């Protein structure tokens, strides 16, 4: 399995950007996927999560501004980002998680096993 | 909130040191799955350890895990230059939406 | 059972994948589904 990313780039505050995350060896649409970001020299932080079912949860700080969508023909996800702020500047990562939830109910948990190399996003004036 | 990692640790080559991970039992009594991540500078995270002491794929023997209820401990023995990196402790449990992520610790070899 | 005062210690075997580790000491275990849903036994005449 592998993940590969594209997009990101440069934007003024209030602009819009978009990052693609495509998979190989497995399809996005049937796994647990995570969007995270890391500001330079700082730690990782959660951004978005999409379950196997396709429902998405957002962290409060980007709700109403970030949106994730499935691109099944491309076997990928897309993070669309609008109303960009300075705080959104950093390196973004798309990742796959392996868990065990038998008959719904869970028993075992590995963590994040597949990690994309990250895309750079810079919001500046 | 976030788990507690000391910002930085240091040790001599060949020795062993431990990075601690405190606050695990702060939110509920659910079984705490404890994980550890390595990140070399300019590189992405790489998963080291799950299930506090369970080694993952290519992680040598020199990495071991222990736990004290609320504080986990990741120990590395036979310190060597490769080990200089940023480490992240994390805990997940059922019902969580995101696993709690530590602040990270930079490990340097003297 | 069955006088609701004389409880007894019994034991039985359950296929591992049906057992979960309790949210605490590793010697303690729980049925896989029981904090979440009602579990019913299937009745011999009703084997479909
Ligand atoms: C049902 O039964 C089947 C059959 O038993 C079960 O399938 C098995 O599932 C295992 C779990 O995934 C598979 O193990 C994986 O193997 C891959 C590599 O497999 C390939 O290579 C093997 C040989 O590799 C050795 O030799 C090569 C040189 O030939 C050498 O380069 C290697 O380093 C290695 O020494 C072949 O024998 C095999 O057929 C196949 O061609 C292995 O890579 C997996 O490790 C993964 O570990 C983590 C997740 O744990 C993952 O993140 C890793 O990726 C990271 O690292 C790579 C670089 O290594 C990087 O590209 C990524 O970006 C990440 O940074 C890595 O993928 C894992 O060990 C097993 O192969 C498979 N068996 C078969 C026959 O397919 C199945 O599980 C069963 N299911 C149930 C429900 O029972
Ligand atoms: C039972 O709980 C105590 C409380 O911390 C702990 O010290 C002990 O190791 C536990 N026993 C097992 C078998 O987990």
């Amino acid at each position: 399995d592998r993940l590969f990313q594209s997009g990101g780039g440069v934007s003024r505050p209030g602009g819009s950007l978009r990052v693609n995350c495509g998979a190989s060896g497995f399809t996005v649409r049937t796994h647990y996927m995570y969007w995270l970001r890391q500001s330079p020299g700082k730690g990782l932080e959660w951004v978005a999560f999409m379950n196997s079912g396709g429902s998405v949860s957002y962290v409060d700080s980007v709700r109403g501004r970030f949106s994730v969508s499935r691109d099944n023909p491309a076997n990928a996800m897309v993070l669309q980002m609008d109303a960009l702020k300075i705080e959104d500047t950093g390196t973004y990562y798309c990742a796959r998680e392996l868990r065990e939830a038998w008959y719904g109910d869970l028993r075992d948990y590995s963590g994040l096993d597949v990690w994309g190399r990250g895309t750079i996003v810079s919001i500046s004036s | 909130s976030a788990l507690a990692q000391p910002p930085s640790v240091s040790g001599s080559p060949g020795q062993s040191v431990t990075i601690t991970c405190t606050g695990i039992n702060d939110y509920g009594a659910a079984y705490k799955f404890v994980s550890w991540y390595q990140q070399h500078p300019g590189k992405e995270p790489r998963l080291i350890m799950k299930n506090v002491k369970d080694r993952w794929s290519v992680t040598p023997n020199r990495f071991s895990g222990s736990t004290s209820g609320n504080t986990a401990s990741l120990t590395i023995s036979n310190l060597q230059s490769d080990d200089e990196a940023q480490y992240f402790c994390a805990v997940y449990a059922g019902g969580f939406t995101f696993p709690r992520l530590g602040g990270g610790t930079k490990l340097s070899v003297l | 059972t069955e006088l609701r005062d004389k409880r007894e210690k019994k034991n039985a075997l359950f296929y591992k994948l049906d057992i979960v580790q309790l949210d605490g000491n590793s010697s303690q275990y729980r049925l896989i589904n029981c904090n979440t849903s009602v579990i019913t036994q299937a009745c011999p005449k009703v084997s479909f």
